[PDB]
Order: structure tokens, then sequence, then C-alpha cells
RNA sequence: CUGGGGGGAGUAUGGUCGCAAGGCUGAAACUUAAAGGAA
């Protein structure tokens, strides 16, 4: 049907000296018309994941992971907290 | 005596000072501000503060012994 | 062990974010590398 | 209540009452020049008179009369005083762009908050002598923090010239009226315009803010007087 | 096994000298009778530090926090970054590290991030033109405190890169035999996230208090504009009085707070300093315990530092019951043979210290 | 029997000229025919 | 009115000493006026 960019100029004249509007307007815009960070399936009888945010969690938990095992390689004390 | 008054160690610091006459904390002890600028006011107190190779590394090691001898 | 070459990235929202500024920056300057018509 | 302090145009300074008749009296030569603002302390014994004649001048009341004792002169007209509700600061707003705080204890000279760029109209000092507002013919206002002078928000409001502005009793919402006809009711957490009110028809002139409660008058250059309460 | 201290006294340079020493220690009632006992996290941070900075260390905090054991292990150095808690600056953490500094494996280059500046501490100009030019002296030859941004309490958010890149030996021996005449007065008057003008205005009250001396007076004056400004309203003012000779300098710092009038904290800074100068012989008071420390870890040879009457004290002297209750030195104040005032020469044999951690 | 007091607030615009630009920002880290 | 390095034409530079970039100004602690610039 209509075009997306026909729909976002639509929005925009939807939502049109306050700040917060326009930061919950403006968010709100991008995370409506970024289709493309969701993921839809076909109900046979949707919004299924979320792609880029649980690949950005599972690679910053190994990230903090991996300097976590770099920062313990090559040590040989510790403090023992027995608090 | 001050240095006896150190180093005999049953005795509190502040009675060593007292019979004479705490590191965390790193700037010193001063006193008021107002004490400090009676005390100040008048500047002369402190006016007069104001104002072969070879041979040579063993006349410096000779120079440090002879330190340690007229000082033991 | 050594690894040949890098993996292909993960496209994560962070890169996304990134790209998507980047594209802001050129379309309110203008910074266009289109063709030019002779 | 019952007592009426006023300032003139020209030199001259009059105290009136409820009951009786004008005039407690009148001092002529308060000021060698136009008057521009002044300020009774919390308490209410103690008042400050600041005037286009570069000086500003403290005055006391003696038993119904008043006491000039001393006098500020500055290089330049000063324009609006204000003290802090808790008898803390002195705040006073020059002709050269910038406004002074001073202790009133000591007539210290604490801060000067500077950077406005015409010459600025009302301060308001919040309640817990805290936040400052500061109005001027550059169509913005600014809030300064006044524990180190330093600024929080220098929001552009009122396209022609805001002629006054004013806290609420307990809160940190205030209020500013200007010249295009227009108050606007603001926050000082979020600094968004919470409410545009529009009902004059020209150059607002004045507001001012009850002491507890909180409603509101303003009045203006098209003679009218409008009251503006809660829902 | 261990030698034992008592209470929370001079924590960090008991820490500081069993790294030093390599003799393992306990400190025994870390405020016990108080409310909130224990050690706090600030102290905590700074154990979490000496983790960092050496290698076969083990710390064994107790159960109710009130007592350490603390058995050192060899400096190693590396870099590091240290995120130190809101209860301290970056100032409590990096002057114990300028004791370690010299002493390991690979160069201390460390930034540390939090708040830079406080009342009860050392500051960033502080740390940089006082404590590093005895240092300078005393045998390194490459060290830097480098602020990249800066951070007034109480969010604070300002970081702070100590590098130093001379690993020596052992310090030389001291000589300071003579009172160093002081040729300039120099300073710096900082502020972040105010107005310039402030720093005009403790500039301008610190000379005038200094102007009757007849010296030369230079103040040089930095406002922290954008984000090296930090996340907080600050200012302060730091004045060193500079021997150009020898390179001696006697430092004096505060910091205004919420109320606090440029003219008054200029003045006030500016007499602490003129008093320190008068309480001070070679060395400043709070210069000297690393002073007689690189005196005391210095070769196996008497070093020979002139101090005066003032600068003795309860804290001057519990740093010398500490110095010889974990490596068993004292100290030998000899007076000076002229009489128009009261310094003696404190004199020390160093024991016979090397740097071991760093590879030939 | 007036208390007549001056003042004077000079502002400091050229110690934000005189930062750390060049110089301090240098220094803030140790035939013809 | 005695004092002198070493040819001519060039080339390169992970060395040392300098000088130099950014990026609309106002305008930052303030997302802030007027005015100007640019297109």
């Amino acid at each position: 049907a209509g075009s997306q960019l026909k729909n976002l100029k639509a929005a925009l004249k939807a939502r049109g000296y306050d700040r917060e509007e326009k930061k919950k307007a403006i968010a709100e815009i991008r995370e409506e018309f970024n289709p493309f960070e969701i993921k839809a399936a076909r109900n046979k009888r949707i919004a299924v994941g979320k792609p880029g945010i649980s690949k950005q969690i599972g690679e910053e938990q190994r990230k903090r992971a991996f300097e976590a095992r770099k920062m313990m390689k090559n040590k040989r004390g510790g403090v023992i907290d027995k608090r | 005596n001050i240095g006896k008054l150190i180093y005999m160690d049953n005795i509190s610091p502040e009675e060593c000072i007292r019979r004479w006459r705490d590191l965390e904390k790193f700037v010193p002890y001063f006193d008021t501000f107002e004490k400090l600028a009676k005390k100040w006011k008048s500047v002369d107190a402190i006016k007069e503060r104001f104002l072969t190779w070879y041979e040579l590394q063993k006349a410096k090691i000779s120079k440090q012994l002879e330190i340690n001898n007229i000082e033991y | 062990f050594d690894r040949t070459a890098k993996p292909v990235p993960v496209i994560t929202s962070e890169v996304t974010e990134s790209l998507e500024d980047m594209i802001r920056r050129r379309i309110q300057d203008s910074n266009f590398d289109d063709l030019q018509r002779r | 209540g019952l007592l009426v302090i006023l300032g003139t145009r020209n030199g001259e300074l009059q105290l009136f009452d409820l009951a009786s008749s004008s005039l407690l009296d009148t001092i002529e030569d308060a000021h060698d020049a136009a008057i521009w603002s002044l300020d009774l302390t919390s308490d209410g014994k103690r008042l400050v008179t600041g005037s286009a004649d570069k000086t500003v001048k403290f005055w006391d009341f003696k038993v119904l009369k008043l006491h000039h004792d001393t006098t500020l002169e500055l290089t330049d007209d000063i324009l609006c005083v204000r003290v802090s509700p808790d008898d803390r600061y002195l705040a006073i707003s020059l002709l050269d762009n910038t406004v002074k705080v001073f202790f009133l204890d000591s007539m210290k000279f604490y801060l000067s908050l500077y950077g406005h760029k015409l010459p600025v109209l009302s301060i308001d000092i919040s309640f817990d002598s805290k936040m400052i507002i500061t109005s001027s013919a550059d169509k913005n206002i600014k809030i300064w923090g006044l524990d180190f002078g330093d600024c929080h928000k220098s929001l552009f409001a009122h396209q022609d010239s805001i002629m006054n502005v004013k806290f609420l009793p307990q809160s940190h919402n205030f209020f500013s009226c200007s010249k295009d006809a227009v108050v606007k009711y603001w926050d000082g957490e979020k600094f968004e315009c919470i409410q545009k009110l529009y009902a004059h028809q020209s150059e607002v002139w004045a507001l001012a803010v009850a002491t507890d409660g909180g409603f509101v008058v303003s009045s203006s250059h098209d003679h009218s007087i409008r009251i503006w309460e809660e829902t | 096994k261990y030698t034992t201290f008592q209470g929370s006294q001079n924590f960090r340079l008991r820490i500081v000298l069993a790294t030093l020493s390599g003799k393992p220690i306990k400190i025994e009632k870390i405020r016990s009778g108080d409310l909130n006992p224990g050690l706090k996290d600030y102290e905590v941070s700074f154990l979490r530090l000496i983790e960092s900075v050496t290698n076969g260390s083990v710390i064994e905090i107790s159960y109710t926090g009130t007592t350490v054991i603390y058995r050192p292990g060899i400096i190693v150095g590396g870099a590091s970054t240290h995120i130190c808690p809101s209860s301290k600056p970056v100032g409590y953490f990096v002057e114990p590290m300028l004791y370690l500094a010299p002493f390991s494996k690979k160069k201390f280059s460390i930034l540390f991030k939090g708040i830079t500046a406080s009342h009860n501490d050392a500051g960033i100009e502080a740390i940089k033109w006082g404590l590093m030019p005895v240092m300078e002296k005393f045998g390194v030859r490459e060290c830097a405190l480098h602020t990249l941004k800066r951070g007034s309490p109480p969010l604070g958010g300002g970081e702070v890169h100590l590098v130093v890149d001379s690993l020596i030996a052992q310090p030389i021996t001291m000589h300071e035999i003579d009172r160093p005449i002081i040729s300039s007065i120099t300073g710096v008057a900082y502020s972040t996230r105010v107005s310039p003008s402030l720093v005009n205005r403790m500039i301008d009250g610190a000379k005038k208090v200094l102007k009757n001396l007849q010296c030369e007076v230079n103040i040089t004056a930095d406002v922290w504009r954008g984000e090296n400004s930090g996340k907080s309203p600050g200012w302060g003012i730091t004045l060193v009085a500079q021997s150009k000779q020898k390179g001696w300098s006697y430092f004096a710092e505060d910091i205004g707070d919420a109320g606090s009038i440029p003219e008054e904290l200029g003045e006030k800074v500016a007499c602490q300093l003129l008093e320190e100068i008068s309480k001070s012989a070679a060395v400043g008071r709070n210069q000297l315990p690393l002073a007689i420390v690189y005196m005391v870890i210095g070769k196996e040879d008497i070093g020979r530092l002139r101090i005066n009457k003032e600068q003795i004290d309860e804290r001057f002297i519990i740093l010398l019951r500490d110095i010889k209750k974990i490596f068993n030195t004292e100290v030998f104040l000899k007076p000076v043979d002229e009489a128009d005032n009261e310094d003696m020469i404190a004199t020390i044999k160093g024991i016979g210290f090397t740097n071991t951690s760093k590879k030939i | 029997p007036k208390t007549q007091p001056k003042v004077i607030r000079f502002n400091g615009p050229s110690d934000v000229y005189v930062p750390p630009s060049k110089k301090t920002q240098k220094l803030l880290r140790s035939e013809n025919l």
C-alpha cells in the first residue's frame, strides 16, 4: 500500500519551548519506523524478537568476560574479603 | 633529648611534644585564618629566606665515604 | 591458535546507531556522492 | 499589612497606609535620579532602594519613618534589586548587562553573574535561597545556581522582552510575564514550559504571586488586572 | 610471622612500607569500637590498587573488617586504571603510588578516575609541583601527572594519568645541609564549570597578600572549558615557592566550596603558604614523609637533610616509629652549630635497598 | 551620617582568551632582480 | 681591510628542533538574544 515516506510525513504532521515531548516523539517514531531491528514471523492461525539488542547484550557480556579473564590471566594474589 | 623521646616508645607522641616543650589527612595543620591573617599581615619574618671521568666518580664516592666517617 | 581472517562483523544496535548518525550528518550537510549529469 | 511603600520616577519615595489618609511621609531627595526597584526584607524592618543615579540605599523603619543609614554607589545605573527570602543575599541587576550578588551582612560581593548581553530586568531568588532567575530584554531568562554562580539553563522564551519573573511560594516553579502580552508558567527541574497563558492584549508590565497558596495576579498596559488560580 | 600494628592510622604508609620492605604485617583494630566498625571503602579500594600494582601479594581481610593481613609481593606495575570511590579524590591514591612507582618491573602508566580535589587530600597541582620535584632530585627523572579531565566534588568525573618511566635502582643519598634560597613564587589557580572571573579574583587576593615581599610572584590561570571541566562546579588555588638553584619547592593549596569568596580563598592560601615557608626548612610539612622515606630506602650510606623545629610533630614521629617498627632503622637528629634558629639535620643511614624486580 | 562604599567588578573574558591555546596548551602537560 | 669549510646538481626521511589543522561566529558554567557570514 502507501509508502513508508508518506506514512512518515503523516506521522510527523501527527506528532507536530518544551523538550521532553520532542524527545518522546522522536524516540517513538524512530523505534516505530525502524522495522529492521525487530523480527517478525507470520502467524499461521507479529514482533517475535529484537535481533540487534539481543546481539549487543550477548557480545557485551562476553566482552566483559574476556576483559575479566585478561585481568585474571597473570595474577597471583587477590584480596580475601571475608566480610 | 628529642631522639630519645622519639624512640622511647611507651609514651604517646603528643606526650613527646609536651615533655619536649594522622597521615590520611595529607595537608598539614594550619591555624585559623583570622589568627594567620593577624600573624602574616607583617612580612619581614622570612625576608632572609626570600631573595678525568673515572677519577670524578671516585672523588664522588670518596666524598660520600668521608661524609660517612665524619657523621659517624 | 592463530586464525586466518577476521570474522564477519555482527551488526548490533551500536553499529546501526553509528551508521545512522553518519548518514544524518551527510544528509543534513548534503554531502552526497552522486553522479553529476554531463 | 495595611501599609504601602512606593518609589517614584523622580527622586522621591512615599509611604501610605490603608485606614488613614494618604501620606504618612514622603521623602523628597530619596535619590538623585529615577528610582527603579525596591525590596523589603522578610521581616520588613529594612528595605533596599536601587535607582538610576548609580546608587543603592538602605533604609530602616524607626518609630513608622524611614532612616537612611548606608548607601552603596556603583559604577553603573542599578535597575533592579532583590533580597533572598531568608535575609541572606542581595542580588542587584545593573544596566551593565550583569547582576551582582552581595551578602547583606557584609556588603561582601559574593558573585557576579554575567553574559546576558542586554540590560537585565527582574531577578528572583528561590525559597531555599539556592536558585535565581534572571530576566532581560534579550528575550530569554537564565537560571543560575547561587552556590557557585554557575548557569543551568538559558531558555529562550518570549519574543519581545521579559518584564517580570517570579517564583511560586514553596516550589521551584515560576512565572514570567513579558512585553508581548503573555505570561508563561515554567518548572525549575525539567525546565519545560508548563503553561502558556494568553489572556492579555498588550505589554504585561507586572505580576505578583500570593505569599501562601499560590494564586498569581498579572497587570498590563491595556489597563487590565487579572487573577490566575489553580484548576 | 607478622609485624603487628594497631588502629587505622597511617594505613597507606603502613601498606606502602610493607610493600617496600617485603615484610608481612597485620593491622588490628580498624576502628573496632565504632558504630560502623572496620575498613572503609576508600581504603579497601586502596588495597585493590595495591593488588593491581603488585603481583603475588595476598591481602586477607577478616570477617568483621577490623583487621587486615598484608603479605607483600613483587612490584610489577604495568598499565592499569583505577576507578577510585567518591569518598577520596585521585590524590589519595596517587600519593601512595609515588613511593612504589620507581621500583617495579614495568613502568607506571595508571590513570585514576574520580574526584580531583578535596580539602584534606592532595590535588593534581599538589602532587605535580610539590611532590614530583623531591622525587626528581631524589633520583627519578621522568615522572608526570597528566590531567586529561578534572572533576571537582561531589560528582567528579576527572581522569589523571600518572606515568613514571624512570625505573631506578635505589634513590640517591640526600645531602641538604642548607636552607634553600627561594628564587621565585609561582602558582596555579584553576576553575571548572564556573565563571572565568573567579580565577582572577583568587589570583588578585593571593598576590595582594604576597605583594609586600620583595621576590617575584607569578600565578598562572586555567579555566577548564568543555568536557575537560567535569561534572561539578569547583575552583581552587595552589601556590608554590621555588628555589631554582637546587630545585626545591614549598607548596600550599585549597579549594572553594558552596559560599566561598575567591579573594578570601586566595589570601588564605597565600598566608598558609607563607606559614609553610616559616615552618619549613629544605622540605615542606607535607613533602617531608616521602623525603625521609626515600632517604631511608636509599643506599647503605648516610644521607642528611635539614629540618626545622616546628616540623617535628606527632605525625612526624609516628612516621618515624612506623619506619623503625617495620625495618628497624633510626634517624639521628644532630643540631646545627649556629644559633639564630632551631634546625636539626636528620641523618638517616639507608637500608641496603635495590629494586630487584627490574629485569637485567 | 551616610556610609558610602564603592565597588569594582571587572570581567575576565581575557582569562578565557588566554587559556591553553598555544603556549599554555604546550606547557601545561609537563639580488631579487 | 682579519675571522674559512670543501665540489656542482638533486632525492629520500618512523631521528631532533620548530611552525602549522579543526570547525559557522556571538556562545560558555547557559543548546542563549541582536547582528553578521554562508548557501
